């Protein structure tokens, strides 16, 4: 009917806050079972604030228990107003605790990104802030197309796109989001598809991170060997050296490398110790690469820097050039 | 400073001082609330459910909270009884809103812990005071997540269910985890836990699935101290319902006795009532009785049949009660091969009923031949049995062993009687059952086999001895019994016949009356398996070995042979068609995949289900996984679940298998501990067919 | 916040905070003890001989201990020379029998380390407070 009217209260702003609906002249607290994204977008768009980007239970408590004139409600997304969709309760409730459900519409929340903890600004971890609370990212799920998004949504270089932290060490706070579904096209992440916010299944060690650069910034080499065409692999990214670990070290990768440095192709994954090399903590991580590839940088997903591997070691590799 | 003794008619009538003159400043000014009681109401705001949060007062209208100035464990009981959430556990709680902030305060002096209601406790003020240097008052109470089992038919095994708020619910097997299930037992009062049952194993629930996770330490007295991490909804169902087995499935009762305390002790096996008799029945298990059914202690153990026999079954169990344990099933008892008792031995108990009671040792061990415990307590340690092991003393509250000079056999068999183990087979020296800690306490001990006890036997005396801790005694005792599955390729395996080490003799088990229960017993005793299937006879029988026991018949609850209602022991010679052979399942499975040879690896030990973690997991770890099933050679080592969730703990982390192992466990790696991978990195192979 | 020089003739005479209800929130009620010097006597037990134990002190015959929040071996240098046991060594000793359990406690600050007996570091209390996170001070000197 339209002679309900649906009021948000106890968020601080209109577009945000506690659902408080008026039937028979009183006011009531829809409790929070049953609440669908569906319900959250119907009535964000019953506000007509927006779209919805949380659907928070807020407090719940028993006492003070008042009656619920829309309780577990059947939506599909699409219509305009809950009483629209097929209803099954009118004024009453059987809910377990859950009450005041809450919701939060885009356009009343206040959204941003930023990097911090990295050798440039275009480089670090990644916070969201979230109702206030600067929060980081669970890197689970985390590709170039997710970095993608990022770094235009940051205002930086797109041009190589690499995902992880260069330094940083960790982060503190909550874990907003986890699994970011971006395709590569969406203007900001948070218009992905994600897991519900504060829900991860992770902890604040593989927090997530970026590091957007045009090139021209990131140098490989041969160190500690007899020439340039054989030794350890150390790599250089915005003056920032490392090394590559050896977790999925083969020849069809250690040939993309030398193939790269124009030393041939690769015969062996070790080399004949001539001189020592100074240590480096930062590490350069890539998963798999088909050996077709011109260099390095344009295999997938390869992440410099965000985890470590204390039972493997630094990758060597002797070209054919030797 | 007016002084009222509570009958004045008006304040000036009362004791005071001088009209005018005071030393007070006007930030201490006095006031008054006077209420119906009507408007004063109590909420804990923040915590998650209704017993955890910030307590938050609301008095005519006006909301506050409660400083922690004098906040205690006794002061939170109150407030706890009040809202009707049992007892308060701990001061603190972890938050999961946010709770506006109030001026007011309420200041609490003392309570006495008894009161029914906050209001009740004296001289609680409601502002004009305000505290900077302290915080506000939060509580935990008991009934914030109230743990239950349900499902079967033991009193220690069933379905998980905790209670949010006034609804039940079950969980999924992927968030539930061995230090989680030790405190769920612990907070039952159900002892230890033995295994964990995923996949819906007493059935499904109906109606809620929590989605969230324990991170207990292992520790904890309540399910409610536990931290909770919060896990995305819809990712399991209702066939995925986790089940725990306790320890302690042992039912006792005291029946046609004219008072509660004292009666005719019956116990329950195997679905039917029966009772115990009088052999082997000491006042030490009579004192746990009690104790376990709360009467206090055991004032005597009446002989013959002073309550009657009832109801024609006779159980022939054998308790070994130290008399400090608080339930029967913390008691160690064997039931194989037990030994027929007339009907006119019936086991009793006469318990005193004060329930105040404390029982503990007396007097001391007094070296020397010649409601309390003994002083001195003795105990083997090491040997793989209560009745094998390095022998040690209890002596000044320490545990010492006693040197190997002049340990023969007539010192064993004073070790072996006070123990209840019967005799003696062996006296071992030279550190046979490992090398001991602590203080050496007898040494050069001359005894004639007659004692009783061992502090009564000729010694130096009490810590005097020449001796290192490379020379430690042992015994070997008659009542000794070892397991093992024999074949002709090895003597220890998975599959072969089934021998039972008794009185220093091997022997074989009947075939007859076996079940299901029985063949999983053994696999799992040995560590093989949880199942089993009894193939027939083999080509070829060593030694033709005579057979031991018959009629093997195990109940659910037991993890070991020796608890199994059986016939008594009786050494025969009997044809190779009668001993039992048993194989046992594969340790390894492969789930969730379209093939048999492609899916989820899974292993079992310790009594439940477990996975490995996929870090380190290469293309030779997934070589050995599929061998050990006998499968072909695998294609690819997936990673990060992409098969699925798994269950159970996680066994297995930082794999590196050499590529030609015969099993995984041959493989170096972190074996049977807590690492810190999640169930989302468990590993998965593919193999061809 | 009682400020004097040692020299005063009365608490109020010199320099305190002022005169009115204070809550002292952190801190505790004030004592002192006040003695001649011969009441006080410090000892080792439990060690296996008088070099070696846990250190218990009985002043005015009132058995206590000491908390080791200071402790090290430059304190510990004036209990081992005071009792004449030579130098401390180490900050441990080889258990022979059992210790009473005493509720008083000895709070120390700081020794230089050249002081003829412990009665000569300055600003040690005799009870007043409790130790919760601590232990008592055992000390093994090198005449043991
Ligand atoms: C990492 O090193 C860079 C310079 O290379 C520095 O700016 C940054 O603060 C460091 N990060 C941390 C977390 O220490
Ligand atoms: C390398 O092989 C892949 C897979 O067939 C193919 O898509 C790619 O184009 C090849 N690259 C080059 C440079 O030929
Ligand atoms: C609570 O205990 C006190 C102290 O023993 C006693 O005086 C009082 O009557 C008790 N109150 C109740 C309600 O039992
Ligand atoms: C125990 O004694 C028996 C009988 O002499 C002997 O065969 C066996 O080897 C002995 N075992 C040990 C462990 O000493
Ligand atoms: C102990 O040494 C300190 C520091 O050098 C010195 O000030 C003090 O006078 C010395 N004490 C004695 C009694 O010599
Ligand atoms: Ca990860
Ligand atoms: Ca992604
Ligand atoms: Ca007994
Ligand atoms: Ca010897
Ligand atoms: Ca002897
Ligand atoms: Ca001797
Ligand atoms: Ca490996
Ligand atoms: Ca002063």
């Amino acid at each position: 009917g339209s002679n309900l009217e649906m009021r948000l209260t106890r968020g601080g702003n209109m577009c945000s806050g506690r659902i408080e609906i008026k039937f028979q002249g009183r006011w009531g607290t829809v409790c929070d079972d049953n609440f669908n994204i569906d319900h959250a977008s119907v009535i964000c768009r019953q506000l007509e604030c927006g779209s919805a980007v949380s659907f928070s239970g807020s407090s719940n408590f028993g006492e003070g228990s008042g009656p619920i004139w829309f309780d577990d409600l059947i939506c599909n997304g699409n219509e305009s107003a809950l009483w629209n969709c097929k209803h099954q309760g009118w004024g009453k409730h059987n809910c377990d605790h859950a009450e005041d459900a809450g919701v939060i519409c885009s356009k009343g929340a206040d959204l941003s990104l930023r990097l911090v903890d990295g050798v440039t600004e275009c480089s670090g971890r990644l916070e969201v802030r979230f109702q206030g609370e600067w929060g980081t990212i669970c890197d689970d799920g985390w590709d170039s197309y997710d970095a993608a998004v990022a770094c235009k949504q940051l205002g930086c270089p797109t041009a190589v796109t690499a995902i992880g932290r260069v330094n940083a060490s960790k982060g503190f706070g909550h874990i907003w989001l986890d699994s970011v579904s971006c395709q590569g096209h969406e203007p900001a992440i948070w218009q992905c598809k994600h897991h519900e916010w504060g829900k991860h299944y992770c902890n604040h060690n593989e927090d997530a991170g970026v590091t957007c650069s045009d090139g021209s910034d990131l140098e490989l080499r041969l160190r500690g060997g007899g020439s340039r065409c054989a030794g350890t692999v150390e790599v250089e990214i915005q003056r920032l050296l490392g090394k590559v670990c050896d977790r999925g070290w083969g020849l069809k990768e250690a040939d993309v490398v030398c193939r790269q440095l124009g030393c041939g192709s690769a015969l062996k994954t070790s080399y004949q110790v001539y001189s020592k090399i100074q240590a480096t903590n930062t590490w350069l991580f890539l998963s798999s690469c088909n050996g077709n590839e011109t260099s390095l940088w344009d295999c997938k997903n390869w992440q410099w820097g965000g985890l470590t591997c204390d039972h493997y070691e630094e990758a060597k590799i002797t070209c054919s050039a030797h | 400073s007016v002084s009222c003794q509570g009958h004045e008619p008006a304040i000036w009538q009362c004791k005071h001082h001088e009209w005018g003159k005071h030393y007070c400043n006007h930030n201490e000014d006095a006031g008054v609330t006077c209420s119906d009681g009507s408007d004063l109401e109590l909420r804990l705001r923040g915590g998650g459910s209704r017993c955890a949060g910030t307590v938050e007062v609301e008095i005519q209208r006006l909301l506050g909270k409660v400083c922690d100035r004098g906040w205690g464990l006794k002061e939170a009981d109150v407030v706890c009884r009040q809202l009707g959430c049992g007892s308060a556990l701990k001061t603190s709680y972890q938050v999961y809103s946010k709770i506006q902030a109030t001026n007011t305060w309420l200041f609490l002096s003392s309570c006495n812990g008894n009161e029914t209601s906050l209001w009740d406790c004296k001289n609680w003020q409601w502002g004009g005071l305000t505290c900077d240097h302290y915080e506000e008052a939060k509580i935990t109470c008991s009934a914030h997540r109230e743990p239950r089992l349900v499902g079967g038919d033991i009193p220690c095994s069933g379905r998980v269910e905790v209670k949010h708020g006034d609804t039940w619910g079950s969980i999924c097997d992927s968030d539930f985890s061995l230090e989680a299930a030790s405190v769920l037992c612990r907070e039952l009062q159900c002892g230890t836990v033995v295994s964990i049952l995923g996949g819906a194993h007493f059935g499904e629930g109906n109606g809620q699935i929590w989605a969230e996770e324990f991170q207990c330490e292992g520790h904890e007295s309540h399910l409610s101290l536990c931290p909770v991490a919060p896990r995305p909804e819809g990712t399991c169902s209702h066939s995925r319902d986790v089940g725990v087995v306790c320890s302690r499935y042992t039912e006792i009762r005291l029946v046609n006795g004219k008072t509660p305390c004292e009666g005719r002790v019956e116990l329950k096996t195997l679905g039917a009532w029966g009772s115990l008799c009088n052999s082997h029945w000491d006042i030490e298990d009579a004192h746990v009785l009690c104790q376990q059914l709360k009467c206090g202690v055991a004032l005597s153990t009446p002989g013959g049949a002073r309550f009657g026999k009832g109801n024609g079954q006779i159980w022939r169990h054998m308790f070994h009660c130290t008399g400090t344990e608080q339930h029967m099933g913390d008691c160690p008892v064997t039931a194989l091969g037990a030994s027929l008792c007339p009907s006119e031995q019936v086991a009793s108990v006469i318990c005193s009923g004060n329930q105040s009671q404390t029982l503990s040792s007396c007097n001391s061990s007094s070296l020397g031949p010649t409601a309390c415990i003994e002083s001195g307590q003795l105990r083997l340690v090491n040997g793989g049995g209560r009745c094998a092991g390095r022998v040690e003393i209890y002596h000044e509250g320490s545990w010492g062993t006693i040197c190997d000079d002049s340990w023969d056999l007539s010192d064993a068999h004073v070790v072996c009687r006070q123990l209840g183990c019967g005799e003696a087979i062996n006296a071992t020296g030279s550190a046979h059952f490992g090398e001991g800690t602590g203080p050496i306490w007898l040494d050069e001990m001359k005894c004639n086999g007659k004692e009783s006890r061992i502090w009564q036997c000729h010694s130096h005396g009490w810590g005097q001895q020449n001796c290192r801790h490379k020379e430690d005694a042992g015994v070997i005792c008659s009542e000794f019994m070892s397991l093992r599955l024999t074949s002709e390729a090895s003597r220890e395996a998975c599959a072969g016949r089934l021998e039972v080490f008794y009185n220093g003799a091997w022997g074989t088990v009947g075939k007859s009356s076996m079940s299901e229960t029985t063949v999983g017993v053994v696999c799992r005793q040995l560590g093989c398996a949880d199942k089993g299937k009894i193939n027939p006879a083999s080509l070829d029988k060593a030694m033709s070995i005579p057979m031991w026991v018959d009629n093997v018949q195990c109940p659910k609850g037991p993890d070991t042979l020796w608890q199994c209602p059986s016939s008594p022991w009786e050494k025969r010679l009997a044809s190779p068609s009668e001993e039992t052979w048993i194989t046992c399942d594969n340790k390894i499975r492969l789930q969730e995949g379209p093939t048999s040879c492609s899916g989820r690896v899974e292993i079992w030990h310790g009594g439940s289900w477990g996975t490995v973690c996929d870090d380190s997991w290469d293309l030779d770890d997934a070589q050995v996984v599929c061998q050990q099933l006998g499968c072909g050679p695998a294609l690819k080592a997936f990673k990060e679940a992409e098969f699925g969730q798994g269950t159970g703990p996680i066994w297995l982390n930082e794999v590196k298998c050499k590529g030609n192992e015969s099993s995984l466990w041959d493989c170096p790696a972190r074996r049977w501990g807590h690492s810190e991978c999640g169930h989302k990195e468990d590993a998965a192979v593919n193999c061809t067919d």
